[PDB]
């Protein structure tokens, strides 16, 4: 129907303060894990996190404003201005144009945006009272305002939309964006998942339900995707942001097309509220949906791959099972052994990271490939990157709740 | 207690610079903060609240409702 | 584009829990707004909500798996367990039959979804450590754990989805599931607004901002929306909930039709954070495109109208704006005063009540119309329900962030 | 102290059925968490954080995964 093309990008992580750092050190095997700083994790069974550590809020914005947003929001405006500016859309003030803004809406993505604020309000509330509780603590909070604060940077001022799937936020976000250019609602969508949870009662929760791994001595080690010593995944922080772009409307614009939208797949598990469902059925039928709305030859997989026992498992079966057989699967990797598994943020980083390597023919390895695990029997680029050219490129999310959604974008 | 009222109008100037991101220079007694310092509803209630705290005090909700310029705040503290 | 209809309606509230006796009450311009009693409220700026004093979680799920779910899901599975049923399409076994399931899906739409949860692990966590982080913990907040619970209890496999867009959520809601069935994404959507904020952090996050009246005496006089002594807006808890169903599959296995989806519109202000656009302008364009969209003459408006200076006024100057004058609105009436507002959930509630003020010919009134605000000059049909027969409603959703969703929805 | 130690036992088997939702009738000390009282992985977390405030004791996490029926935690509480 009409054409959607990627036209700018951008993303922060554990490995670089924008794309081409980031994805230069992800391409080679690098690790962002670290010991746990923002907090004292001295008595935690988790101490190591993909935590950003050279990123300065008061290069994003003004320093009065900083109080007024949670981090996974500083984060979200780190992205979405490299994007904004790669893009060419912004006048000489930094805006989107006034008779383009209504036509340009925001698709944002994260699983519970500013958690670190709430934690410390309910504690400010319980300790002191109700007048200890900051005035900024909501708009500083809440998922949305990822959206609330880009449209007012930029500008822009069509739908204002944001998906909340658990770790399938960042791909939801993607696919919700082209559905509105799809259906005519907007032009062109600033497209952001971000995600910054990186505190007590975050770690916390995930280790009371012990999916984290607490390889607390080797941090670099911890994140290992589809190995066999894998024992759970490393929290990671970030922000990607892409700008979407109906076809006709990039042309005549003059930008640069890094991508074009091919094909999407969303479904549910129906089964558990943390586990796949068995075989990663409902994963295979979202990327079935995907690779029958696509219609291309795809050559490489950003696999969801947080390096959990239950969910690597689950999608190398599901891999196996749509592409037909093991030898059919192209190379898949997963980034979170370099960056750690960064939740709502993940789909959106992960999208980045896959057009990239479709780009400039190299895809990143699934790092720590030590022990090869027999249930998990796929080509994982282990180790090295691959010099390879690839004219498609796919990649999964999955949350909580049984949510799955995955996207195909191909070559321009 | 002249130079104890002079080190609270300090205090209480660098306090409202802050919050604002304002130079102290601009927190002038007849200084409207909507007007002259660039500060919006949200702004002046988490200002008054650091108030509050830096100074151990509490403004009722009547007196907040009236400050207008920087001064209103400077005489409430004074006559705290 | 693909035909759709409503064929099945839930909704629980501070005047009902199922949707017949909530809409009477409502119709009848009764109040469920009570002193707070869900939490010791007695040190508290705020001491009035709209409190579910009659809900018992153990009639919709079994007592285990209560302390799994946060009270927005419970009143979310009691809401949509209702809406199910009524459209008769559960099986012997109130699941979803097999051959439709995967393309049956949910959209979910909530603010904040579990904040008690967060706030009573956050302070765990700050007294006893991270070991006194209950497993249940994230999985009871996630607010895409509507669409988890519900997929699971009625077997949907199909796009689980959720919107978090602050107060508008409960419309964004309904608006990606339509978007979803007109891109042939499923047949029908669960759809299901649901918020559950009376807590000490929820209350003094408010009130820090001044946006929650403080007249604790006369919690039935407290919600006034367009009155001119409003002073700000009461919270409300409940959940609403609605089966969409693509017209042709409707008639297919002789569903009940309720009302048919007319239009939809979605914009951001790109202005302020929590304060609306002069003149209601984001609002406008939301409606506008709504209005362009159905083609249909909308007898009844169901405002956003939640109670506070701003917010009604510009929602009143933007209903003159879109529809010409004063004169030309069609008879307008928030149902907040009611109920409270509900945040994420009210959009979702309000669709319900409007499509109910449709099918019984009976438009409920905006209550507490004692003084009339000369800037807001509409007909709220103040205090008596009128009896008017109208073929197209309108609801009107927007929250912080300056993000805007609008409705209709016409007669079968 | 045979009677301290059925108290002991009465105890575990009560929380054990409050968590899981299970009568104590099937409780039996050769019953299977997963097989026999229908609880998950989750389930068995929390219970043994329940069981570890119900009675103050510290359950390390290496020993807890070796757990299968309830016979397991009733004589880890014995040691105790
Ligand atoms: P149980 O055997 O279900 O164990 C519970 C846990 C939390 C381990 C759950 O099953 C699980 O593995 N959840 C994570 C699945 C996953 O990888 N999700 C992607 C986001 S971490
Ligand atoms: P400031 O003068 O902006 O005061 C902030 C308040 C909290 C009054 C805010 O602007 C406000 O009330 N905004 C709009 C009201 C509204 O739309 N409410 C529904 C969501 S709370
Ligand atoms: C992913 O689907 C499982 C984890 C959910 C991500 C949301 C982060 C919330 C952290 C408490
Ligand atoms: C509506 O737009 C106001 C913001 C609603 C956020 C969700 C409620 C949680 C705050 C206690």
């Amino acid at each position: 129907m009409r054409r959607i093309v990627v036209t700018g990008m951008g993303m922060i992580n554990s490995l670089g303060l924008n794309k081409e750092d980031s994805f230069l050190a992800i391409a080679k095997g690098e690790c962002g894990i670290k010991h746990i700083e923002s907090f004292d994790a001295s008595a935690f069974p988790v101490r190591i996190a993909g935590e950003i550590t050279d990123f300065d809020p008061t290069e994003v914005m003004n320093p009065k404003d900083v109080k007024k947003a949670g981090r996974f929001i500083q984060l979200a405006l780190k992205a979405t201005r490299e994007a904004m500016k790669d893009s060419g859309i912004l006048d000489a003030h930094n805006r989107c144009p006034e008779e383009l803004a209504n036509r340009m809406g925001v698709s944002s993505g994260s699983g519970i945006g500013g958690l670190g604020n709430i934690e410390a309000n309910s504690i400010f509330c319980f300790e002191k009272g109700p007048r200890k509780v900051n005035p900024f603590f909501i708009t500083s909070a809440l998922v949305n305002m990822i959206g609330g604060f880009t449209s007012i940077e930029f500008g822009i001022k069509g739908p204002n939309l944001s998906s909340v799937t658990a770790c399938a936020a960042g791909t939801h976000a993607i696919i919700e964006a082209v559905k509105t250019i799809l259906l005519n609602g907007a032009d062109r969508m600033l497209v952001v998942g971000a995600e910054s949870t990186i505190c007590p009662v975050g770690i916390g929760g995930f280790a009371s339900i012990k999916a984290l791994s607490t390889r607390n001595d080797e941090p670099k080690k911890a994140s290992r995707p589809f190995d066999k010593d894998r024992n759970g995944f490393v929290m990671g922080e970030g922000a990607g942001a892409l700008v979407l772009e109906e076809y006709e409307s990039a042309k005549k614009r003059g930008a640069k097309i890094y991508a074009e939208f091919a094909g999407y797949g969303e479904s549910g598990d129906a089964n558990h509220i943390t586990a796949p469902a068995p075989e990663g059925e409902g994963a295979f039928r979202a990327m079935k949906m995907a690779l029958e709305m696509a219609k291309v030859e795809v050559g490489y997989v950003n696999a969801h791959g947080t390096s959990t026992h239950y969910n690597d498992l689950y999608e190398s079966i599901a891999l196996k099972n749509v592409f037909g057989s093991k030898e059919k699967v192209p190379p898949v990797s997963s980034t979170a052994g370099q960056i750690g598994h960064c939740l709502g943020a993940a789909g959106a980083l992960e999208a980045v990271i896959s057009i990239m390597a479709m780009n400039q023919g190299i895809l990143p390895p699934t790092i720590n490939q030590e022990t090869p695990d027999p249930e998990c029997d796929l080509d994982y680029i282990p180790n090295a990157a691959r010099e390879k050219q690839v004219d498609a490129v796919m990649s999964n999310s999955f949350g909580f709740g049984g949510t799955n959604g995955v996207v195909i974008f191909k070559k321009a | 207690s002249m130079g104890y009222l002079m080190a609270l109008f300090e205090d209480i100037q660098a306090v409202i610079a802050e919050q604002l991101n304002v130079d102290a220079a601009q927190v002038t007694p007849e200084a409207e903060f909507v007007k002259d310092l660039g500060a919006d509803s949200l702004d002046v209630v988490e200002l008054i609240m650091a108030l509050e705290e830096k100074f151990g005090i509490e403004i009722p909700d009547e007196q907040a409702e009236k400050i207008v310029n920087v001064g209103d705040v400077v005489k409430y503290i004074e006559d705290n």
